């Protein structure tokens, strides 16, 4: 719940102006409903017109002096929310270059379009529209309701005849179907899930049918029966709900409990007069309370995902290409292992590799040596420093990557490869490209080395990965973290990033993903992984002979 | 508004005319009750207060027929709103399988589960929440100016004329709010893109030791366009201050020609003050519309979704194994050709395979002869006969694919199966089963086929999967197959089991089959070529293989791509 107010601390003070502003135009708004009363009191006195012009310029006043604090206040709470908004945007933008970077390959959380762009919207209505209009959507119905109660108190009880038949009526609807509010979330929920699979399913649906076509159906069928027995009986309810607070309701009440007053002189006629403007729709306006507090709620959903974004950790930095792992375990979320006791040393120069079954948690123990994620126990350690101590000009100068989902700059072409050290000649880069096998198509661009990349571009998914090979080459990292599913990225570019990870690699220290292990029967050290645990270690023919998992595995490909 | 008026089934056309002038009803009854305040007023507050019972009678009178109205419309607002949510829902998911399979884009398929999905409860209550508060609201204005004639000619055709400014007025805040909206969200999705690539590319920025370089270039730039984009702000009144200065102003313009009439002695005292009150009788409608905004904004939306999805384009529509014929065949996803004048027969009884670079257009091939698609121009025939003009069931029965996607579905392994056919017998299942080396996948399940293989079932690997998607394809009785290669990089068997789908199948039937590696097409009959859409060669495996085209090269590369080793060739 604090996350939400400790983002919007420092607007403490242009949010309590802006409420106190907001409660001054409001009852401005009201004073002429206030006006047009003492002005039929000043007709049944039989005042003299100068004190009918006089009635008319304050009013004519008030209305100019509202719109001008509107305007006023308009201006300002939106220069304050674009002073925050941007010292928000500079935030994010360096917590976005100290989060671990393991942290934009997150499960089951909101994207970073959502919370930079969206949540930072949504924080905008907040502070310019939602708190203005809940401040008024507040004070206009107490404001109305102080002065019903000062012009007379005996109208202004039976106001809240028709408010308590709508609570009490909401209160029996409410808990007559407790069960059904609670439910009909998660019946919106399955529905998304289930259009979605409807959707995705449509050419099976198509040429097979069956029962998969009648499946979404049925649902949709139970879904629309379960939102028809659970609203049906609700009409009576609902309606004798609605009738009570209309404005001709509110008008016979007035009139009926106002005229008896007003004619046996129990009553001065111009004190029904304040209901009769103000009153009538008293019961609208405290319906409008309601989305006016909706408004905040939703803001601070936003307020909270931002902070919470804000409140995450980060990497935080302690004190011939060789790696040691000593005693590494890790967890995703707390309690729940994904790499466990796990000892290696990546020789300077030999290309280990990691095999093992899907979920074994081969592709997380390749992210830990990046720095992807800190170990939770254990430790990590190149050329004789742990990776802890190194700062990332240190580490990845020592450790570069080429994973999979492989990235593009905007920029030209030249800058892509030499992104490393764009200091770099074009004739340097030229060699790193046609190292990796991708300066036929360069040259095959209308513009050549100048082509300008993005993120979106004509180059397919075996291009822009050779584009990145060139730049791990042009790196010149002693150690390497590489994915080998970025081989069978692209089956039909598959020889050519072959030969550019067969050129990356050489006369550097490598760890290998494997997926398929006919590609690694001449690695250095074959490592078998299940559920976070190295089972055998040992080259290929040793294993082999040894006839554990390994062989197991081989036997299974 | 047409769209609405669309959604009502043939049943409700009639309590819709009981609807309408009901609510018209309602509407007359509830001006003239703001209308009865003129008299009733006028001798409260004159020397005689006692002359106003007769007036607050008539007041009663008319506010009882107003309650009995209102609950009519209410009770036919409810059987609205449930026949308008069953009728568009079940007339959009019937629509939905007609459709095209060009239609369903990515923003496409948004709209759609939008309007399957997040239009139950709206739509229930869409007449009772905001059509009757709408139109209500809009008309009582009007009946009231219309009303007073009957008291003033004058009076109502002032009172008339104020509808006009004052929904004039509604319609220019409106413009300005949104429009308001429009640059808000604008100017900061225009702030933010910087960030988003920055995030975008982190792991390259990271691991090439630019961040910093690349953190202080984007945060110069958001300062200068801050800097630049904060000076630009003016003192600019909001839509909603405009409106309800506008109420105020015609407030007090009719309380002014009410005490000017005062003054001439053309109206009494009593009578000047009841105008004033059923003159914001008058007013207080057009602050109703105002708090419908945002529900009409949002019902507006969806009910644009829900257009859009029964607008959607359909299909038009009319056991050897049939031929399969091209001819001039062009094919384009709106302006994106695919196919370019392509033209081919495949031989009956025939296994054909496509093969080609990444991209190209081999997977809009068999999506266009199994039905999913029609041709923009040219032709797709099975046996001289064009797909389009075939009959509903004798196209679902013509054509049999694998997807590159298993798209498994939620149910049993065995019944993912049987939707092939529901008709076979147990033994064509075990048959079926055998040939997509799915028996190896029975070992290792607990309950074996029964077991569930949905998203709260089972976790099956890809390869699994996409046996069980060749084991669909196999049971079915179709006389063609069609094939579309994708597998996990280590199921070797999963190969297999593709190699029997097309061998080991004693059914007679035409073959299709997309590939990526040399393990199926080897026993393929011939190959297509495809590259940009069009068939740049084409030949037998030994035609091709002898001649060193195109397909030799891409046999020696994928021949090559079996075979390398890291830490070696
Ligand atoms: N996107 C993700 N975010 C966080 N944790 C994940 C994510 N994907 C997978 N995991 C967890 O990390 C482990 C990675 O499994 P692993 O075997 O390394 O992947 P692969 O199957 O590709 O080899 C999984 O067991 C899972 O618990
Ligand atoms: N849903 C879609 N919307 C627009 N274009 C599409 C869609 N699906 C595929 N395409 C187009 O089809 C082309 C790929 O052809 P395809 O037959 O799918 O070959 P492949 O099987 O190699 O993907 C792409 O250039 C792409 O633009």
């Amino acid at each position: 719940a604090e996350a939400g107010s400790r983002l919007l601390a420092p607007l403490k003070k242009p949010l309590i102006v802006s409420g106190v502003l907001q409660a001054l135009i409001t009852l401005i708004e009201l004073a002429p409903f206030v006006l047009l009363v003492e002005l039929a009191r000043l007709l049944l006195g039989g005042a003299e017109a100068e004190r009918l012009w006089t009635l008319g310029l304050t009013a004519v006043s008030l209305i100019g002096l509202g719109a001008v604090l509107a305007a006023a206040m308009t201006l300002w709470l939106a220069r304050v929310d674009a002073r925050f908004a941007h010292e928000l945007r500079g935030r994010l933008l360096t917590k976005l270059s100290r989060l671990p970077l393991g942290w934009f390959t997150r499960r089951g959380s909101a994207s970073t379009k959502q919370l930079v762009q969206d949540d930072t919207l949504a924080l905008a209505y907040l502070i310019t529209a939602a708190i203005p209009d809940a401040v008024a959507a507040v004070v206009a119905p107490v404001a109305v309701l102080v002065y019903l109660f000062v012009a007379d108190w005996r109208v202004a009880l039976v106001l809240f005849i028709p408010v308590l038949v709508y609570l009490v009526l909401m209160s029996v609807m409410t808990i007559q179907s407790g069960s059904k509010i609670a439910q009909a979330p998660r019946w919106a929920e399955r529905m998304g899930g289930e259009a979605g699979a409807f959707l995705e399913g449509q050419p099976v649906i198509r040429i097979f049918g069956g029962a998969a076509a009648s499946r979404f159906r049925r649902r949709l069928d139970d879904y629309i029966d379960f939102l028809v027995s659970w609203q049906r009986p609700f009409v009576g309810k609902k309606t004798l709900m609605d009738l009570v607070t209309r404005p001709a309701t509110f008008l016979w009440i007035i009139l009926v409990a106002g005229v008896p007053l007003v004619v046996t002189g129990r009553m001065d006629p111009v004190n029904l007069l304040p209901f009769l403007l103000l009153g009538t729709t008293f019961g609208a306006r405290l319906l409008g309370i309601g989305y006016g507090l909706s408004g905040i709620q939703t803001g601070m959903l936003a307020a909270r995902r931002i902070q919470t974004v804000l409140d995450e950790p980060e990497l935080v930095v302690r004190d011939p290409g060789t790696v040691e792992l000593d005693r590494v375990s890790f967890e995703y979320r707390p309690g729940v292992p994904v790499i466990r006791d796990v000892t290696l040393t990546l020789r300077p120069g030999t290309v280990t590799a990691l095999v093992g079954p899907s979920g074994s948690g081969k592709s997380t123990l390749a992210a830990l040596v990046a720095r992807f994620h800190d170990v939770t126990q254990g430790a990590i350690r190149v050329d004789g420093r742990d990776i802890r101590t190194l700062t990332a000009d240190e580490l990845y100068r020592r450790v570069g990557f080429v994973l999979q989902d492989a990235q593009l700059v905007h920029g030209s072409v030249a800058e892509n490869i030499a992104l490393a050290e764009p200091d770099a000649g074009l004739e340097r880069i030229r060699t790193a490209a046609r190292d990796a096998q991708i300066h036929d198509r360069i040259t095959r661009m209308p513009d050549g080395y100048d082509s300008v990349l993005g993120a979106g571009s004509a180059l397919s998914g075996g291009e822009r990965q050779r584009v990145t090979i060139a730049r791990a080459i042009l790196a010149d990292t002693p150690v390497l973290v590489l994915d080998e599913a970025t081989a069978f990225a692209d089956p039909e570019s598959e020889y050519l990033v072959q030969q550019a990870i067969n050129r990356l690699t050489r006369d550097r220290t490598v760890l290998v993903i494997a997926h398929r292990l006919h590609t690694i029967t001449h690695a250095d050290q074959i490592v078998v992984l299940d559920d976070g645990r190295i089972v055998e270690v040992g080259t290929h023919d040793e294993l082999l002979a040894a006839g554990g998992r390994y062989r197991g595995l081989w036997d299974s490909g | 508004i047409r769209t609405l008026l669309r959604l009502v089934p043939a049943e409700k056309r009639g309590a819709v005319a009981g609807y309408a002038v009901l609510t018209l009803l309602s509407v007359l009854l509830r001006a003239v009750g703001a209308v009865l305040l003129i008299p009733l007023l006028a001798a409260l507050f004159s020397d005689t207060p006692s002359d106003a019972w007769l007036w607050l009678g008539w007041l009663t009178a008319v506010t009882l027929a107003g309650w009995v109205t209102d609950t009519n419309t209410a009770r036919l607002g409810f059987d609205l709103g449930f026949a308008v949510l069953s009728r568009t829902q079940h007339d959009m998911a019937d629509r939905l399988p007609n459709v095209a399979m060009s239609w369903f884009t990515p923003d496409n398929t948004a709209t759609a589960r939008q309007a399957i999905a997040a239009t139950g409860p709206e739509l229930a209550g869409l007449v009772v929440n905001l059509l009757t508060p709408l139109i209500g609201a809009a008309l009582l204005p009007a009946a009231i100016g219309v009303a007073l004639l009957f008291v003033s000619v004058p009076l109502g055709l002032a009172a008339l004329a104020g509808v006009a400014v004052l929904f004039g007025a509604l319609a220019l805040s409106g413009r300005l709010s949104r429009a308001a909206d429009k640059v808000a969200g604008e100017t900061n999705s225009a702030f933010t893109e910087r960030i988003i690539e920055f995030a975008r590319t982190q792991q390259a920025l990271r691991a090439a030791r630019r961040v910093e370089p690349a953190r202080s270039q984007v945060g110069s730039a958001l300062a200068a366009q801050h800097g630049a984009g904060l000076r630009l702000l003016t003192m600019q009144i909001p839509g909603q201050v405009l409106f309800s200065l506008a109420g105020q102003v015609a407030l007090i313009g009719f309380a002014g020609m009410a005490v000017w009439l005062t003054v001439r002695g053309q109206l009494g005292v009593p009578e000047a003050i009841a105008l004033i009150v059923v003159l914001v009788r008058y007013l207080e409608p057009f602050a109703a519309i105002a708090d419908l905004a945002p529900a009409l904004e949002t019902t507006r939306a969806t009910l644009n979704r829900i257009q859009a999805v029964l607008d959607a384009p359909t299909l038009p529509a009319g056991g050897a194994a049939p031929s399969i014929e091209f001819d001039d065949v062009r094919f384009s996803y709106g302006d994106e050709v695919v196919l370019d004048g392509v033209s081919f027969t495949l031989r009956p009884g025939n296994t054909t395979a496509i093969v080609g670079p990444s991209g190209s257009g081999k997977t809009t091939i068999l999506s266009l002869i199994a039905g999913l698609q029609q041709p923009a121009s040219g032709r797709v025939l099975l046996d001289g006969v064009d797909v389009t003009t075939l009959d509903p069931e004798a196209r679902r029965a013509a054509v049999s694919v694998v997807f590159q996607h298993p798209y498994l579905f939620d149910g049993t392994l065995r019944d993912n199966v049987l939707v092939g056919d529901p008709e076979a017998d147990p033994d064509d299942v075990t048959a079926a089963m055998r040939l997509a080396r799915v028996d190896e996948l029975l070992d290792r399940l607990p309950d074996g086929d029964a077991t569930v293989v949905g998203e709260g079932g089972t976790a099956l690997s890809g390869g699994e999967r996409q046996r069980v998607s060749i084991a669909r394809a196999l049971l079915k009785p179709a006389p063609v197959l069609l094939v579309d290669e994708a597998t996990s990089a280590l199921d070797n068997a999963n190969e297999a089991a593709v190699v029997d789908a097309l061998t080991a199948d004693p059914r007679p039937r035409t073959r299709v089959i997309v590939a990526h590696r040399l393990a199926s097409i080897r026993h393929a009959d011939r190959v297509l070529f495809v590259e940009a859409g069009r068939v740049v060669e084409d030949g037998a495996i030994d035609e091709l293989l002898a001649a060193g085209g195109r397909f030799a090269q891409f046999w020696a590369q994928q021949q090559a791509a079996s075979e390398w080793a890291i830490g070696s060739t």
